[PDB]
């Protein structure tokens, strides 16, 4: 009947999931990894990126 | 300053070239504008 102490572990955890996963999001951009975005562009638009 | 001139896009900022690379240098972020007048015929004339 622990069902209510687990809800909240549970909702942490599904949280911290879905923040270190959103670093995969793409956000439309060239590619999501910085290096390779600042190695294989010049800085004109790699700003804006 | 006088230069051959035959590179209008590179003299604005955005774009370097060999002409850039080695005689002189034109970054891609020049606060400087782009102003010409016709002198060509008296600065021209093997040589």
């Amino acid at each position: 009947a622990l069902g209510k102490l687990q809800d909240v572990v549970n909702h942490n955890a599904q949280a911290l999931n879905t923040l270190v996963k959103q670093l995969s999001s793409k956000f439309g951009a060239i590619s999501s990894v910085l290096n390779d975005i600042f190695s294989r562009l010049d800085p004109p638009e790699a700003e804006v990126q | 300053f006088v230069i051959r001139g035959d590179e209008v896009r590179q003299i604005a900022p955005g774009q370097t070239g060999n002409i850039a690379d080695y005689n002189y240098k034109l970054p891609d972020d020049f606060t400087g504008c782009v102003i010409a007048w016709n002198s060509n015929k008296l600065d021209s004339k093997g040589n």
